[PDB]
């Protein structure tokens, strides 16, 4: 939850919570805010300037917002 | 299940009191509805299979989908898909004339959302077969059935 | 008492039917030959062979 | 619910043994098979008394005594019991 | 169940196509090796217990754990449900060496099979061995009865279906 | 692998293969022969490796086989012998690989952790591999020892 | 890939006095009478006997093994592997002896001897084995002679053993399946009998009112999950009569039942028609669904033509009359009886509780067209 | 399921070893705790039916629970509960005359947690009501029985929490 | 989360009462067995990486599970593992401490089942390693206290279970 | 993901065994087919927009798709289509490459179905789109690595139907 | 019977008896005086029970012999106690038969039922054996009649 607030994205693979994940144990939660803020990803895509915003959205958010092939016209 | 009538039994129950004038006034607004109900369901029963038959024709037909690749394509799904639209006609004529879609809740949506991702069956095809079996039958049964049967028709549609 | 279960040896109930239909038993005596002859001529045989 | 509405060869359903009866209908045969399982000496289960009677619904008669006939029991007498015949309607 | 005749014209149902050249080579060399494989079949129904209990001692003598209290194969119950899974393996291993085709395997043995030794406490890795201990034996066999009725002595499609078993048994250290 | 490597290094640039990137798995499926050549000889010479590698851990570090050390008794030293054994079969998958990958993931990857868990030195560890490392470049020639004494240099990177 | 969930499972070892004592019991849904407990105490006075036996036998075990051993045999046969594994196995019987007199009486032995005659005569003789144990009793029965009640036990333990050496295999269990779909599978026969029995109720009509009472109740607990009776008091009782008379067989009083309103009010109204095929199988079969095409067969007799013909399509199938037949109560085929098939091992573990009752989805289904499909969509 | 006896045989069995005197101490203690759980067991097996009343009594009744909206309330939600209190107290007491609460793990307390949360039953006054049992339970087979049925009873208890 | 003292006041909240003499009692029980719950933390914090030590060497070692094929085998794989031993024997702790096995509920067991049957960690090892852990930390801290820790890593054995 | 190299080494590792000699005929077969698999990997990253050119003109161009409509109709469809296209192209060499298809079980045919069936991508017109792929390419690579390349754009086609 | 139990037991098992259940019924033959010893101080005490507890139960409870009530007049009130003195007859049974089965066949099928279509209160019945549970124990022994009264306390328990 964390990821996708701070980040816009749910997490790629199972690679990268694990990752998070291990930081929690040998660092803490502190530390666990500095590795998300201070990836690239964050830096490169939000940078000093931009509040985060949705960016990426799996398939049963979409299914949900009634997008693509659900939407009702009528 | 239930339908209108045990929902006020089940509110005015579940607060202990009997039945005030506000619960008396929803069930005098059921009967009063009753028997345009009754007709509704009684001519989608006697044309459930062209109903099923236009609302194939309207939103299923000459696509991806019954072109080989799509999941209509064989005969076996062919006679599934057809099944299964028939399935939404009777639960929501069922839904229409309990006035309480708690069936739909029961019978229909539970699991089926996880049955279709599942399968591979496509959910927006789905939802467009549903609304072609809405606009095909509101222009059988009329303006004011055709509204109750949208509700529920809308209600499923609500659920995939 | 300890009797066996409906008056018999085994205690069966609902046991099979021994006897047979209305033709059969009316067939199998010397008498009624002649209704036998005249329920096939006219084909009361097959309405007898009913289970009613 | 009445077995014969739509029936297969083409049909989706997997074929299988129709009958006659009417939806919800009050038939019953009084019946005698003998049926011996074939089938006990390689799964080793427990003797069940055969030679068994009993009144089968006439719905569901047509099943059984086809199913009997393939496991090569043997039937003694089927007598119907518990319906009327030859009735047009009310089963 | 799908055999490699099924396989090829089910792909050739997705497709909405007709048979063309590719298709009726593939299925010619189906039927080219499928003398051989019977072959192969009637070996391994000559010699099925031989094999069964020969992949058993060499299975029970690389790893002697199993007999020891600590073990699985420890007791003679234990060991008795043991020897009924290699001639599982044995039986559906056969059975796909017929059909030429690895589908009867996922379907009836592979599904849940990770889970159920899972369940059961049954050790993931001496499984392994016992498949391929199976699959060492009916090579050297078909190598040597190869050998006399002279063949050609290829073994890849012998070795396929244990290998298949194997790699969806395994775990993925990389 | 190489092949692992390069594929996961275009994958992340989401771009296909680069030429320099395919000239490498040339050369690299072009050494193969040399490479099963070093991988056979550490294979079937693996006791004298772990034999003479292992006395001569024990014979340079007497603390961990003295009374009070990790590897006291048979058992332990038993244990000893058995890991490294495991760093060997390793360094056989590595030269094979023609990449570390298979030695960082199944050996590598947390070590430090699991042998704080157990009480271990792993400067001791450490120390085996260098010994086994002389001992698999007395039975190599000199370019091949170079090449499979360097996978055993990044082991022993990686414990230190 | 996909699977169902791996919950833990006992896999069955044997049985003690007090167990299966309780498990009658609890089996029954009973609630232990007097009989039951004197049981209990029987079994647990006298348990002091048994700690003496196990204490004798537990210090005299090396002298017990030597006098078998010497007239039991060589350098020139049987490696040193092998003479280990002959020692092991007479230092072995004694311990499966102070297990089988410290715990109930005699399962570990009489399941864990029988087969195995064979399994050793690839190697050794069959007149060794026997010499063997029978110097071990000899030399048992003289050390416990004072205090003869204690060596009239123990005479009935080592006489068991080699009464159970003596026989056989115990053959092969094989699961035919008349469909061709399903997959056969066969179980050792020593697998199957350790545990505690799972009871058969058969009701003749020659039997006494007990035994047409536990039979019926037993019914309500198959087909219902529960006792519904005793708890919101349903009767039945002329499905009830006409069973006690042997009217209706007792298939057609699962009929019956299948066919009541309280059924498709407990099972059909709160269910999706997936879910009410899955159940129908649990209460009417006693498994879960063996495979996809299967699952496809029998929903389409639900799904075109209501649920009273399922349960009469059920009843009517040629694999009901061999497990079952016409003359026994329906029960449940778990890990204790036949071969359990891998395809179907958590979801039908899943399904044999109480709790999956509750279960709102299909099981089944999913994870069939789970396991045709590829990798889905959700977390990792 | 196991008995103390299946356990001890267990964990000797698991270890290769025989019988030893700690093994043989532990099946002495149960076997002199024996008849102590036997004659438990019958009075329980008595008294059964006043067992769950009296704690139904002191437990759950007159409060929000049987008024309407509670989850007692009605009759099918009343019987219902106490079926599940008999099934408490049957189980507790195959928990007691085992003397190893394994029972409780396989055929009690195997979903209950998903079951109750499922329904809507409130675990709190499950909870409870289990020890009103036990006080009862506790003052008809006295001390010693009381503190053996006392941890079958938390048992559960913990089982549910 | 909550410890005893806030369950207490959900309790005497959610009913619209004040605090009666029960809930005094049980805030009496509460600040009774407070200082054996510190000292008990105590000891936990000071051994905990012999309490790990211990109890895989008791538990996992030396079988099927770090042999090749078991789920233990890779390095990684020892790594999570004892990272999880660490974190069912630190929320123990937490939950020994507050006196309400809450923390378990909201932060370790939720998920966690559907976690260890996504992955294939064989949920049997791991309640055996989490019941060595119980025994270890019961010989460290001693009676009483060894019980408390008993209802905490019990559980989370129940909760995986 | 796995190469043929990493799958000979998964199944060795397992095992935990050392490598012995049927292991390495797999060695010397991916060893053998390497160069092949070099130039065609080659020849696929010098001439990926003239296949999905030429595949797009054959399978997708002047019908109903691009005519409005039809899926691709606006050019933000069209582009996203042609980029689907391509990332067929490219992991279809990778799995080529590697000589085993793992990488399009982990990195494409994973939830892909669904994600077509949420957006309303029709799945024939995109597997006559690969199958479009599967002929040009074979054309520049021919025979044999056609065949190579053939059996992972079948894989990812048998993935979506 | 408990003969009869085990042998039904076994017999829907479909195996011999077990040693356990052969102990038991060795327990049970040797017992077998002392049920008889109590069985035959019940059937020669049976008028002071009857009439004692009879006299215990309508003092206690004034209802049913009062007018309007069950039991009142002489014919009823002798039927009162005709009732009392076949529980008493069948727990004599349930003693020497070591088992409720004939308590339970011969008087507890059923017969909430028949009280019910009787008008009689069957907690009064109840009742009513409870009292002569309490004479019957003042005429034994401590064990003894622990034993009598826990085969009168089934009785209770099966009314209620
Ligand atoms: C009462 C609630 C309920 C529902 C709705 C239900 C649906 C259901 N749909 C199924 C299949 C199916 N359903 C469809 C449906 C469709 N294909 C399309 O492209 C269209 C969008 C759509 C028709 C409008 C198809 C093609 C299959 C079979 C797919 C296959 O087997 O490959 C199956 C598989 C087996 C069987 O049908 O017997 C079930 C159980 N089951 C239930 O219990
Ligand atoms: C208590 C429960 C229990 C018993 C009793 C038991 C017996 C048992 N004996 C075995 C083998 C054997 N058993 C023997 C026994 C004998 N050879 C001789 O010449 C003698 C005459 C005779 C002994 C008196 C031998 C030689 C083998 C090894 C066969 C082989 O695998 O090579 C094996 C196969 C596993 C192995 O040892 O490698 C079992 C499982 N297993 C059990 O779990
Ligand atoms: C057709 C596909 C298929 C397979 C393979 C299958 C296996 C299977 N193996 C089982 C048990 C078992 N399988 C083994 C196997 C072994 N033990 C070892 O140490 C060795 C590594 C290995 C033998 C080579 C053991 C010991 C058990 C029983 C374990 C127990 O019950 O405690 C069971 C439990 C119940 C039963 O057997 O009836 C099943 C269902 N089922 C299937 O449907
Ligand atoms: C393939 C990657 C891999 C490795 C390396 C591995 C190591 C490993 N080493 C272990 C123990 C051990 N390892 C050692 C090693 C040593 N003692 C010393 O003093 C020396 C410095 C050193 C030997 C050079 C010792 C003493 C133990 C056992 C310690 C104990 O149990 O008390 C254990 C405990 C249980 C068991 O061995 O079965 C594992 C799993 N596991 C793996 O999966
Ligand atoms: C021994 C094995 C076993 C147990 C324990 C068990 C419990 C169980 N409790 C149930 C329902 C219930 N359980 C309760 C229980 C309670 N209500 C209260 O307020 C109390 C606080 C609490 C009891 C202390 C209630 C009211 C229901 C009925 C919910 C409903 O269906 O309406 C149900 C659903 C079936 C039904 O009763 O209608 C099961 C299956 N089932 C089993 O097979
Ligand atoms: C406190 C909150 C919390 C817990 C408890 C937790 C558990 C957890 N255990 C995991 C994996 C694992 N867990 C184990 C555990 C075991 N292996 C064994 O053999 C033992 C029997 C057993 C431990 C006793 C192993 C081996 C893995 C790694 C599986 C893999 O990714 O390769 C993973 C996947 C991430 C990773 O470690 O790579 C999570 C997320 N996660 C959490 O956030
Ligand atoms: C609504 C937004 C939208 C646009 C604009 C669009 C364009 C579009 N232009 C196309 C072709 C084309 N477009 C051109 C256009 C030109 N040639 C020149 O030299 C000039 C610079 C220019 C005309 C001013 C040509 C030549 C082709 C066909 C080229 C070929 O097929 O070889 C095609 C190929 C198939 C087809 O037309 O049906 C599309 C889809 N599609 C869309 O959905």
């Amino acid at each position: 939850y964390i990821h996708v607030r701070l980040l816009g994205r749910p997490t790629y693979g199972r690679q990268e919570i694990d990752q998070y994940f291990n930081i929690v144990y040998k660092e803490g939660y502190y530390t666990m805010i500095d590795r998300i803020i201070d990836s690239r990803e964050y830096t490169e895509t939000f940078g000093s300037s931009i509040v985060p915003y949705e960016r990426y959205l799996t398939s049963n958010t979409l299914i949900s917002r009634k997008l693509g092939s659900n939407s009702v016209h009528n | 299940m239930q339908d209108a009538i045990t929902a006020v039994i089940n509110t005015a129950d579940v607060q202990g009191k009997y039945l005030d004038d506000n619960s008396l006034d929803k069930l005098r607004g059921y009967f009063e509805t009753g028997e345009l109900r009754v007709r509704a369901a009684a001519t989608i029963a006697a044309n459930a299979a062209t109903i099923i038959k236009e609302s194939v024709a309207k939103a299923l037909l000459y696509s991806d989908i019954t072109r080989p690749g799509g999941n209509m394509y064989t005969t076996r799904r062919y006679a599934a898909c057809i099944r299964d639209l028939d399935y939404y006609l009777r639960y929501a004529t069922y839904g229409m004339l309990a006035g309480d879609p708690s069936i739909l809740d029961e019978r229909v949506l539970n699991g089926l959302k996880e049955t279709y991702n599942s399968l591979g069956v496509p959910i927006g095809a789905t939802v467009q077969a549903i609304q072609a079996m809405k606009e095909v039958t509101a222009s059988l049964v009329g303006t004011n059935a055709g509204q109750e049967m949208a509700v529920y028709f809308d209600y499923i549609c609500s659920g995939l | 008492v300890g009797v066996p279960y409906a008056n018999d040896k085994v205690g069966q109930l609902y046991k099979v039917t021994p006897t047979s239909n209305i033709v059969d038993t009316a067939a199998s005596v010397s008498i009624f030959s002649t209704l036998v002859t005249l329920l096939a001529q006219t084909g009361l045989d097959y309405e007898l062979k009913k289970s009613g | 619910g009445y077995d014969m509405d739509g029936s297969g060869s083409g049909s989706l359903n997997p074929l299988r043994i129709k009958s006659s009866g009417v939806e919800k209908d009050r038939r019953a045969f009084k019946i005698t098979y003998c049926l011996p399982s074939e089938s006990r000496l390689f799964t080793y289960r427990e003797l069940q008394n055969v030679y068994t009677t009993k009144l089968v619904p006439f719905s569901s008669w047509y099943a059984e005594q086809q199913r009997i006939q393939k496991m090569g029991g043997k039937i003694f007498k089927v007598e119907l019991a518990a319906g009327g015949q030859m009735r047009s309607c009310g089963n | 169940m799908q055999d490699t005749i099924a396989s090829i014209v089910n792909r050739y149902d997705c497709t909405g196509k007709y048979l063309d050249n590719v298709a009726i080579s593939e299925l010619e060399s189906y039927f080219s090796t499928a003398i051989i494989r019977l072959k192969v079949i009637e070996l391994i129904n000559q010699s099925s217990s031989k094999i069964i209990q020969e992949a058993a001692n060499r299975l029970y003598t690389e790893q002697p754990e199993l007999l020891r209290p600590g073990g699985n194969s420890y007791t003679t119950r234990r060991y008795s449900a043991c020897l009924r899974d290699i001639e599982y393996y044995l039986r559906y291993a056969s059975y796909a060496l017929i059909a030429g085709n690895t589908t009867i395997l996922s379907e009836r043995v592979l599904d849940g099979l990770k889970e159920t030794y899972s369940s059961l406490n049954v050790p993931i890795g001496p499984t392994v061995r016992s498949i391929q201990l199976l699959e060492d034996i009916i090579c050297n066999e078909f190598i040597i009865l190869a050998q006399k009725q002279n063949i050609s002595t290829n073994i890849t499609f012998i070795q396929q279906p244990f290998n298949y078993m194997v790699k969806y048994l395994s775990e993925k250290n990389i | 692998s190489i092949v692992t490597k390069s594929i996961v290094n275009a994958d992340a640039e989401a771009r296909y293969l680069s030429p320099g990137e395919l000239e490498r798995i040339k050369s690299f499926v072009l050494s193969g022969q040399r490479r099963l050549r070093i991988a056979q000889t550490l294979t079937e010479n693996r006791e004298m490796i772990v034999k003479k590698g292992g006395q001569q851990l024990f014979q340079k570090r007497t603390d961990v086989v003295s009374p009070g050390g990790n590897a006291y008794g048979e058992e332990m030293t038993a244990t000893c012998l058995r890991d490294l054994d495991y760093y060997l079969r390793l360094v056989t998958y590595g030269i094979v690989a023609g990449d570390v990958t298979p030695i960082e993931e199944i050996g590598l990857v947390g070590v430090k952790e699991m042998y704080n868990s157990l009480g271990t030195p792993i400067s001791g560890v450490s120390e085996g591999v260098r010994c086994m490392k002389d001992v698999a470049c007395s039975l190599l020639s000199g370019e091949d020892s170079a090449e499979a004494g360097f996978y055993f240099d990044y082991t022993l990177g990686a414990m230190q | 890939n996909a699977s169902a969930g791996s919950p833990l499972v006992k896999p069955k070892l044997y049985r003690t006095a007090s167990m299966s004592a309780i498990m009658q019991a609890e089996q029954q849904d009973r609630f232990l009478q007097l009989g039951e407990l004197n049981e209990i105490v029987a079994f647990l006075n006298s348990g002091s006997k048994r700690l003496e036996i196990a204490n004798v036998i537990s210090n005299n075990s090396n002298l017990m093994v030597s006098k078998a051993a010497d007239k039991i045999f060589n350098v020139v046969r049987y490696g040193s592997t092998r003479m280990q594994k002959s020692l092991r196995d007479l230092d072995w019987f004694l311990r499966y002896l102070t297990y089988a007199i410290v715990a109930g009486d005699t399962n570990i032995l009489s399941v864990n001897i029988r087969g195995l005659r064979e399994l050793i005569d690839n190697a050794c003789s069959s007149a060794a084995a026997s010499v063997a144990l029978r110097e071990m009793r000899k030399v048992a029965v003289t050390l416990f002679d004072n205090d003869s009640a204690s060596q009239e036990l123990v005479k009935e333990y080592f006489n068991v053993i080699i009464n159970e050496f003596d026989q056989s295999r115990l053959s092969d269990k094989l699961r035919k399946r008349a469909s061709i779909d399903l997959q056969g599978l066969k179980l050792p026969q020593s697998y199957a009998m350790a545990g505690i029995l799972k009871p058969k109720f058969v009701m003749k009509s020659s039997l006494s009112a007990d035994e047409k009472n536990t039979v019926v109740k037993a019914c309500y607990r198959q087909v219902f999950e529960r006792d519904i009776a005793k708890a919101y008091n349903i009767q039945f009782s002329g499905l009830e009569s006409q069973v006690k008379t042997g009217q209706l067989s007792i298939k057609e009083f699962v009929r019956a039942l299948g066919k009541s309103s309280i059924y498709r009010q407990q099972f059909h109204e709160n269910f999706v028609d997936s879910r009410v095929v899955e159940l129908s199988f649990k209460h009417f079969l006693g498994r879960g669904i063996s495979s996809l095409e299967e699952f496809q067969k029998y929903f389409a007799i639900l799904s075109s033509n209501g649920l009273y013909s399922l349960i009469d399509s059920l009843l009517n199938s040629l694999e009901y009359s061999d497990y079952f037949g016409e003359e026994t109560v329906p029960y449940f085929r778990d890990l204790g009886q036949e071969a359990q098939e891998s395809k179907n091992w958590g979801a039908q573990i899943a399904l044999f509780n109480y709790s999956a009752v509750f279960r709102k989805k299909p099981q089944f289904i999913t994870l069939f067209s789970d396991y045709q499909n590829n990798l889905p969509d959700q977390h990792a």
